[PDB]
This record gives structure tokens, C-alpha cells and sequence, in this order.
């Protein structure tokens, strides 16, 4: 893009954030959110928008 | 009634080697279950 | 942390603080809160909490 500001924001629905490959919750990865040694988050796992079932 | 003297120098707890490697590596998620039985299912996955 | 102030606080849920290994209650150490000879308290036994296992 060639505009004045190149910053943009996308709204993500909470349903998308899930563990990769639909596995269970490990100690350091609860509900698709990475957790460090303390309670703070480090990174998030985002699925892909699948409208068709396949 | 006894006049002997004693001093204890060191006391050690000998232990045997133990490391749950198979649990550590593979079985990484745990599913606690309130009900009586657990079901594991499979699918053939073969399409001509 | 490299910020100006190094103080960080936390919120501890009251369920965490209990007697160690569920050992029966005592005189000085009641319900995971240690009491000195008077009524004052000196230290608190607080446990870690991981819901699935470990």
C-alpha cells in the first residue's frame, strides 16, 4: 500500500484461537494461548477461516 | 550410666536411578475422567 | 526487567494456600498458615496449581 499510514487492524473472532491440530492442553499451551513460566502470554495459535466443511 | 562419647560426621540417603523418559516424551497431555469407561475410536481412511 | 521500577505484584487465590500434602492440622500450623507463639502469623504455605496433571 502507498497511503500515508500503512498500519491496519483485523478483528479476529475468539472461536478461531485453538490448539494446533485440535490436540489436548499441555502445560505451556492452554486453549491455543502460549504461557511462559509465569502466567503471562507469549504467543497465540490461530486457525484458518474455513467456511466450507472440507 | 554410659561414659562413651560420640560424634556423627555424615549421613547419606542412597537412592536408585529413576527417570520417567517414556512419560516425559510421548504422553504429554492428560485427560481426567469422571465417568466409568473411556472410548477410543478409529476410522479406516481408505478411498478408492 | 529493565524498566525503572522492578516491583511486581500478584493475586493468589485462597484455594492455593493450604496445609502441605494435606497433612493433618496442628497447633502452630493451622490450615496452611503458620502461627508463632502469640497469635501473629509468620509464613504461608502456598502450592502451585496445574489443572491437568504433571
Amino acid at each position: 500500500s502507498s497511503r500515508l499510514f500503512r498500519t491496519q487492524f483485523r478483528m479476529v473472532s475468539p472461536k478461531r484461537i485453538s490448539n494446533p491440530n485440535n490436540t489436548g492442553d499441555s502445560r505451556n499451551c492452554r486453549a491455543g494461548v502460549q504461557i511462559n513460566d509465569s502466567g503471562a502470554a507469549l504467543g497465540y495459535y490461530v486457525s484458518e477461516d474455513g467456511y466450507p466443511g472440507w | 550410666s554410659m561414659y562413651t562419647t560420640a560424634q556423627l560426621l555424615a549421613a547419606n540417603e542412597q537412592k536408585f536411578k529413576f527417570d520417567p523418559l517414556f512419560l516425559r516424551l510421548f504422553f504429554r497431555e492428560s485427560y481426567p475422567f469422571t465417568t466409568e469407561k473411556v472410548y477410543l475410536s478409529q476410522i479406516p481412511g481408505l478411498v478408492n
